């Protein structure tokens, strides 16, 4: 048959694309961003797209603007629930309004900056209440970037605002999918994944990452002064070294490379010098007010647990930082493989 | 206290049920046929080999020609092909390889799938182009089914399942109670219910066009990973973690019987009646089909075809085979 | 908050509560009864001719 000759034709061109399709998934390295919420994942895909990617032209830059409005309604948000939890009082009477006004917007819905929410922030920034709320954000959840955000204020709310590259690199974009961004270096095709927006039940989908590449798990240095009150006062960095444990112990991970990166190393040289490692790890037996001692200290601790675990100390937000540290690491995986 | 009362109250209406449902339990189903003739052994032959992708199956659908089918791998590929010839028709290349679910519109004209990017895009074959991208769930895509061109069911980890207007693009309707991730949906043969099963070891019939829950059932604290319609409509089976398939009926409004052996303990991916629903085919981790009495309890037979689990099955409108689809790259035709 | 949870998972066991219900010796009486009706049009049930199995023609 004509008819029964053309389909498999058909069968044999399609056989075809996938050999092809096939020859290049060979030449795919998956690498699987792990680590607790705030620790840099997001941050570091942005990164891997400005060295090796795109980048973020002028028209990518007016995409993220709505989702930097968000972020500052969160901070603020954030800090306004912090004071009634944690009943410091506002110095200006008119910040009971203001941050009543800023407590009911729907951030979700949030597509402009109107002068009568700049006010309120802006006055709710200059309290000096809210300041020493922020300075006790150990005891909360506040992005790291809420300084840097209320701090600019006034440029961001400016009429024509373009959002700068530190902007885009700092902003929270939601989604609970999953996150690929794939970028190609020296014919390899690098699949940086990074599963921490899902909110379903993680046992359902685990599988779907037997044997990638490389497992790069992301722990923010920052948080050694961290408690998690629910879990018997258990400290931040112990949760993310329990999960760590869970992750290098999996059975299909065995095979796959492991890259701790310890990152936020620029917060932890600001904050150990007013918060001491060792009234929350009371081993520590290094200098006080002493990153290079407690970054030391973290790295040891852990990965105290056959299996190597590289490292690296990083700061997600400084390209020149990334471009370095993933230089290293491209080597080290490539060699593996 | 309100919410004591109500509390209280719900306690009160879920001692009713269960006396509603112990009265009306005047035999079992396995007293009722035990002088029914065993099926006896079950041996099919694989037919065919289905060669092509090169990744985990993670789901298939058979055509309503009993011919076509569709299958989805963790390569990034749906690949539909004519199971008579082996012949591949499309390859369609994913945008997202996270792929957990696939579907042939009972037209031909369409198929549809999605995963972990949370979104069931729609394939027209008649055109192979994406034709709708459904948004709109907040987690993944565990199942979906076409009632017509227009218009499909989806099952989420969001614990939602959703009915969707394609051309708009719009959930039509929320299917919320679940409490858990929902992992399978079946169509009722008449398209006027259809049933979820859950990571909330539930099982929900719920109403297409009313929108509601009509009865719940429970699985024993186990997730119900897949779900299948009896072929009347008034039954319906699950494959649960805990390596146990469990017949429910929905107008007697409780569970019939169970299929399990102590020395099988992993888990069910996937359960599907034979057409005249004397037989219940189950695909398990340990990389084997079971078949079993669905009357009578007794497994009647095994297909053991596969280096990995079986992850997918399903067996053809005509009742002429039986596809299983594996996380080895491979699906099998059987009869 | 709570409460109109708690008042939904009321109106939800009501609903459930007040069907219609059958006996489980006519519900499965009906099952066997649907079996044996349709057991010869079950093609894995009761083997049909090799004539009439698509996957054995040497026709594909
Ligand atoms: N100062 C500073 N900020 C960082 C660093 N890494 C990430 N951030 C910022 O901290 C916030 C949370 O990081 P993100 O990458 O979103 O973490 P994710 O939740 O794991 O994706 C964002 O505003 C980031 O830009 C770092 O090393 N230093
Ligand atoms: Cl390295
Ligand atoms: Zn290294």
């Amino acid at each position: 048959s004509a008819e029964d000759k053309a389909a498999v034709e058909r069968s044999k061109m399609i056989d075809r694309n996938l050999r092809e399709d096939g020859e290049k998934a060979r030449r795919e390295l998956k690498l699987l961003l792990l680590g607790t919420g705030e620790s840099g994942k997001s941050t570091f895909i942005k990164q891997m797209r400005i060295i090796h990617g795109a980048g973020y032209s002028e028209e990518d830059k007016r995409g993220f603007t709505k989702l930097v409005y968000q972020n500052i309604f969160t901070a603020m948000q954030a800090m306004i629930r912090a004071m009634e939890t944690l009943k410091i009082l506002y110095k200006y009477e008119q910040n009971k309004a203001n941050a009543l006004l800023i407590r009911e917007v729907d951030v979700e819905k949030v597509t402009t900056f109107e002068h009568q929410y700049v006010s309120a922030i802006k006055t709710l920034w200059e309290d000096p209440g809210i300041q020493e709320c922020y300075d006790r954000r150990r005891e909360y959840q506040l992005s790291d970037s809420a300084k840097y955000y209320l701090t600019d204020v006034d440029r961001i709310a400016t009429l024509g605002y373009l959002p700068t590259q530190q902007d885009v690199l700092r902003v929270r974009v939601p989604t609970t999918g999953i996150i690929e961004y794939p970028f190609d270096l020296e014919n390899i095709i690098f699949r940086m994944v990074d599963v921490g927006g899902q909110r379903s039940e993680r046992r359902k989908w685990i599988h779907c990452f037997e044997n990638v590449t490389s497992i790069m798990f992301l722990v923010a240095l920052s948080e050694y002064d961290q408690v998690l009150v629910e879990s018997d006062n258990e400290n931040r960095m112990e949760e993310s070294k329990a999960l760590f444990r869970t992750i290098i112990t999996y059975p299909w991970f065995q095979n796959s490379s492991v890259i701790l990166f310890l990152n936020k190393k620029d917060l932890l040289e600001d904050k150990i010098l007013y918060s001491h490692l060792v009234d929350y790890f009371p081993e520590f037996d290094g200098p006080q007010r002493d990153a290079q001692a407690a970054r030391e200290f973290i790295l040891k601790m852990f990965v105290d647990l056959d299996k190597i675990i590289y490292s690296h100390f990083t700061c997600a937000t400084d390209t020149e930082n990334i471009r370095f540290v993933f230089a290293a690491v491209k080597d080290t995986i490539l060699q593996l493989n | 206290s309100e919410l004591d009362q109500l509390r209280q109250e719900a306690e009160q209406l879920k001692n009713q049920i269960r006396d509603a449902r112990k009265a009306c339990a005047d035999a079992t189903l396995s007293q009722i046929t035990n002088n029914i003739d065993p099926v006896g052994r079950i041996q099919m032959r694989t037919r065919r080999t289905l060669r092509g992708h090169l990744a985990k199956i993670y789901a298939m659908h058979w055509g309503t020609d009993s011919r076509l089918l569709v299958s989805a791998s963790q390569d990034g590929k749906l690949i539909i092909w004519d199971s008579y010839t082996t012949n591949k028709v499309h390859a369609i290349p994913l945008r997202s390889s996270w792929v957990m679910t696939c579907a042939y519109a009972p037209s031909g004209n369409y198929v549809a799938c999605g995963g972990l990017d949370n979104i069931c895009s729609i394939y027209n074959l008649k055109t192979v182009r994406v034709s709708r991208e459904l948004a709109g769930h907040t987690g993944y895509l565990s199942c979906c089914r076409f009632l017509d061109d227009n218009q499909i069911v989806t099952s989420s980890g969001d614990t939602t399942c959703a009915l969707w207007d394609i051309e708009t693009g719009q959930q039509t309707t929320t299917f919320t109670g679940h409490t858990g991730d929902v992992m399978s949906l079946s169509l009722a043969p008449d398209t006027r219910l259809f049933v979820s099963g859950a990571c909330d070891a539930s099982a929900k019939l719920w109403d297409v066009r009313e929108g509601m829950c009509r009865q719940t059932f429970t699985g024993h604290e186990s997730d119900i990973n897949a779900i299948c319609f009896f072929p009347n409509g008034n039954a319906f089976a699950t494959g649960s973690d805990d390596a146990t398939c469990r017949l429910f009926d929905l107008r007697a409004d409780q569970e019939l019987m169970t299929y399990s052996h102590d020395n099988i303990i992993c888990g069910i991916t996937s359960v599907s009646f034979s057409k005249s629903g004397r037989l219940l085919l189950a695909g398990y981790d340990d990389f084997n089909c079971n078949v079993w009495d669905a009357l009578k309890a007794d497994r009647a037979g095994v297909l053991a075809g596969h280096d990995n689990r079986v992850s997918c099955l399903g067996v053809t409108d005509d009742g002429m085979a039986v596809a299983t689809g594996s996380w080895d790259s491979f699906l099998k035709i059987w009869n | 908050a709570s409460i109109a949870q708690a008042r939904k998972l009321v109106e939800q066991l009501k609903m459930e509560a007040n069907i219609d219900r059958i006996k489980v010796s006519k519900a499965a009486a009906d099952l066997m009864a649907y079996c044996e009706a349709h057991a010869k049009e079950d093609p894995l049930l009761t083997p049909v001719p090799a004539s009439e199995n698509p996957f054995r023609e040497k026709k594909f």
